């Protein structure tokens, strides 16, 4: 089940892939709108992988433990420059999550993308599968690969400020290590890249 | 369309009764998602 | 010359569900184009089918595998008001609609270690007329419409629960006086009683292809 | 019907697996355009108010299903009740004023006032929830509304979604609590 | 035999914007012919496009060229409520309409002596999310969507201001709580700082080809 | 886009000069025939009155846009409100009389009286302003009216321009004053 | 024409509802003026 995803010069092989999970649309497809008057310009270089640790995942953590990750997040790359140079901006995310572990470990993650969450009520977690999602079972895959189009009330999300997508990872079942190999902690990384970025309304350079 | 219906038709012009839509030129998902389902039994069915 | 007409009593009162539309104020508004606005769903049962949601087993969706006998990991009603369904999207959708028919689907995803192995069976018990019971061993549940699966490379197992009832539709809400279920039980036996140790089976539910709600209602809660 | 669940592929098996046929049903009452199209009660004894559609009670059918969706589009129909002479309606973005003139206006007929409000908000879609720097490790902006009604005297108000289009599903929850008994058990007429 | 009919509540109230027309009194009046009555305008945006009107720079439409540094002859919001637009026909027309979209046009007509020469640049600053700023030198404004012109035989210069915003339409009136503009600034730098002496640049504004107002409103003033 | 400005030639450049395309919009709410066609409030608690159309408040939409034009042509629709039995209407040029008979007349129905007044004035066009030897180095004549209404009891009055045709544009001004702040800043619902 | 509209049509004859117009036999300007506009860039455009 090998799968190799490249964006820009960056690549990401994975041999435990269970397949891409498209959310809400088979493919992101921008169309020009009245609101930018055609001044918008696509930028090739923004579309690259960048990665960040989410959490160590121990057996100590019970059901329903959450780890949200607001997107876009602050970043040192070109994408983090465009939030400073250009005001209005548009992108559709492509996200991997990886929780490498011995297959003798037992447990499961529910990684999912929630559009525009302000808060997530305690009762509400069971419903979380309505959102685009995949499961991380150590006995099977160690890699999830969600892919979503830009979503929002506005065709161009304001730079910074509003965050359309948030990457939530829930501990669907507690980790178990009956082999007692330790193991123990299982680090969970994410490997995220923008797709089909567009920018409009350049603003004066800092300072 | 929706919970509306009459043998006749609305007295006022469509321009007055409802906001007009505009194409992006000078869609449904969960139907397709539900139709993507594989009810076919996995493995070698027998008997 | 004036056209005769006869206004009637009992007609023309305000109605919150009437087909007829209201008289316009503004005209010629043009809404912004919604082209490429992804994710629209035209019917709630579609999202009910494509998006299974987890059951409430004492606050935790999974059932733990156990060493002591018992063997009945769960034994819950096929009724939307039951506490197990309380977090599910279907119970929340059918909290409003008055009646239904059609099969449910229950997804069982094993989650334990690859070396750990287990065997399970689920059984659907038709409504009684049952003095209790319900059967507490797999040998007893074998007679019922059941299915049985062992863990392997393919973790998930989808058991479909048939709609068997005397009436073409059955109430979603449970009537206050009842000493027995009107839609029947379902139970999820483990079948070997030697498990060192723990393991877990995530459980979820989603509407079947043929399920159908009818009559919206907006009950006062509580 | 074993299948890998990690891929979150949709799976829907009918009882055909056990030899029982099940014909597909063509559900109509589950349909969005049909359900959302009703006069839900929203608020009581109020003169001036914004026509924010999130004022709907969350336990009502229309409000709950409306919160089951992240984005939505609706033409609207307002129906005021209770004694009053007239009802003004300012279109979204119009400046607030204590007095009103020439703004669109409807006299009551037998203490009822029904009229159709065209979708007005600049946004191509409204939303029931909006992540405006509300990050958390654990309110919707004013532009999201269909107008601003004012009544001559305080009135009950009804909203009726029209041509409803819900986007991006969100969780529904039952309102009832089971208390001591795991099965909720409720009376039926 | 009488036709049944049901009068409804909530309908038939007096409405000041209703499509339906009133019942006639006199008949067969014949209005005098209006042939060869010149100057009719069928749409207000037409007169808004063909007839530019002057800006209010402290009571005087022109900006004086100046010797001391500064260089920022003007830096004003692209918003109709701004004091600069206060005398303009567009601000007075959009005082009524609730929303708009589309580009504005600003005309800059140099008026100084034929031997006197100058060079200017205008720049459009997108809405922020700006901690201020705004840039006070041309080198700083160069990064922004700008244009630059020197005086010559053709005096007038027409700079078009793009409509760049997240929403398809934007309010004409400014909402009471705001610490920053929602439609962005525009600024008109001189670029040499040696001008003996005076000179002047008349400024005016007119709607662009694609500008569009929507929703008439009649706000109570004050 | 340099061009001589002295010739007062029309110039309208789209952002295409900077590489941004802009499609033409077909504006409808800016249209004269659509805007002018409303029941503007004009006067309160008045019995007899001339149906002079310059009685309209200048801050109202219809009155302001009406004063944005020098000449105009309109069929009219009058709508009286408030308790009264009946409303007489004398066509332009009819002699004034304290009593009225046989002149066109409308009884109220539920304290509302709407009726259509045909354009009546002899002039092929009316005007909002008239230079009758009012020379200056720094009032409209009576023939400019649609009639002369009288009510049985004092009533609120509405006018609705029909088939409106405005001629020869005149300046519009915003009504608001900016006070100390150069940006006016107003509340929005 | 104007802010009026119905699927049906006005009940009264046109002679009663509206004053008839008369041709001077036994027009619009600002549309043309706005269409006279020259958006074409002046001088020798480059790049």
């Amino acid at each position: 089940r090998i799968l190799t995803t490249r964006h820009g010069t960056t690549t990401s092989t994975t041999q435990s892939s269970v397949g891409i999970t498209y959310g809400y649309a088979d493919a992101d497809s921008f169309r020009p709108g009245p609101n930018t008057s055609g001044l918008e310009t696509r930028v090739e270089q923004a579309e690259r992988f960048f990665k960040e640790k989410l959490f160590d995942w121990t057996s100590d953590k019970p059901f329903g433990t959450l780890y949200v990750l607001e997107l876009p997040k602050d970043h040192k790359g070109i994408y983090g420059y465009l939030t400073d140079a250009y005001t209005y901006m548009r992108n559709g995310w492509d996200v991997q999550v990886s929780a490498t572990s011995t297959q003798f470990n037992g447990g499961s993650l529910l990684v999912a993308m929630v559009p525009e969450l302000c808060s997530l009520k305690d009762r509400e977690e069971f419903q979380l599968s309505l959102y685009p999602h995949q499961f991380i079972n150590p006995r099977t895959n160690t890699t999830a690969h969600i892919q979503v189009p830009y979503l929002g009330v506005n065709r161009h999300d304001q730079g910074k400020r509003h965050q359309a997508w948030s990457l939530v990872v829930m501990v669907l079942t507690p980790l178990t290590t009956e082999a007692q190999m330790q193991s123990g902690t299982v680090e969970v990384y994410a490997n995220i890249a923008p797709t089909n970025v567009f920018v409009a309304g350049e603003k004066p350079a800092k300072q | 369309s929706g919970n509306t219906g009459s043998i006749i038709n609305n007295y006022y012009m469509q321009q007055y009764q409802n906001s007009m839509d505009t194409q992006l030129g000078d869609n449904d998902w969960f139907s397709k998602l539900a139709q993507s389902a594989i009810s076919g039994l996995f493995g070698a069915l027998l008997a | 010359g004036i056209i005769p007409v006869a206004c009637f009593d009992g007609y023309g009162g305000f109605q919150n569900t009437d087909p007829k539309t209201a008289d316009p104020i503004y005209g010629y508004v043009y809404n912004p184009s919604r082209n490429d606005c992804h994710g629209r769903y035209s019917n709630l049962l579609d999202v009910a089918e494509a998006c299974p949601t987890f059951l409430n087993f004492d606050g935790k969706p999974y059932v733990v595998t156990k060493n002591n006998g018992d063997k009945v990991m769960t034994c819950f009603d096929v009724a939307f008001t039951h506490k197990v369904h309380k977090n599910t999207f279907l119970a929340g959708l059918a909290d409003y609609y008055a009646q239904y028919q059609g099969s449910l689907n229950y997804h069982f995803m094993y989650t334990g270690p690859t070396h750990h192995k287990a065997k399970f069976m689920v059984a659907y018990i038709p409504p009684g007329i049952e003095t209790d019971r319900l059967p507490k061993t797999p040998e007893d549940a074998a007679h019922c419409y059941h299915s049985e699966w062992d863990t392997g490379l393919n973790s998930q197992f989808t058991f479909a629960v048939p709609y068997v009832s005397a009436s073409d539709f059955s109430y979603t809400h449970t009537d206050t006086p009842a000493m027995a279920t009107t839609n029947g039980w379902v139970a999820v036996f483990q079948v070997t009683d030697t498990h060192s140790a723990e393991a877990a089976v995530v459980v979820s539910v989603s509407a079947g292809p043929d399920l159908e709600f009818r009559f919206p209602v907006d009950p006062v809660r509580q | 019907t074993t299948s890998s669940g990690e891929g979150a592929d949709v799976v829907t098996t009918d009882p055909s697996t056990h030899g029982g046929a099940v014909t597909e049903k063509k559900r109509v009452h589950t349909d969005v355009a049909f359900v959302m199209d009703r006069f839900t009660h929203v608020l009581t004894n109020r003169t001036a108010f914004a026509v924010d559609l999130m004022d709907t009670n969350e336990k009502t059918l229309v409000g709950a299903l409306l919160r089951a969706a992240t984005y939505y589009f609706c033409d609207l129909e307002i129906a005021c009740l209770g004694e009053h002479e007239r009802v003004w309606w300012q279109p979204n973005g119009a400046p607030r004023t204590t007095t009103l003139r020439d703004n669109p206006m409807v006299f009551s007929h037998n203490n009822v006032t029904r009229f159709a409000v065209p979708y007005t908000a600049p946004h191509r879609l409204l939303s029931t929830r909006y992540n405006g720097e509300c990050k958390y490790t654990q309110k919707l902006p004013s532009t999201f509304n269909f107008g601003y009604v004012t009544a001559d005297k305080p009135v009950d108000v009804y909203y009726r979604m029209k041509r409803a289009e819900l986007y991006c599903p969100r969780p529904l929850l039952p309102g009832y609590d089971h208390a001591d008994r795991d099965r909720f058990d409720s009376p039926i007429g």
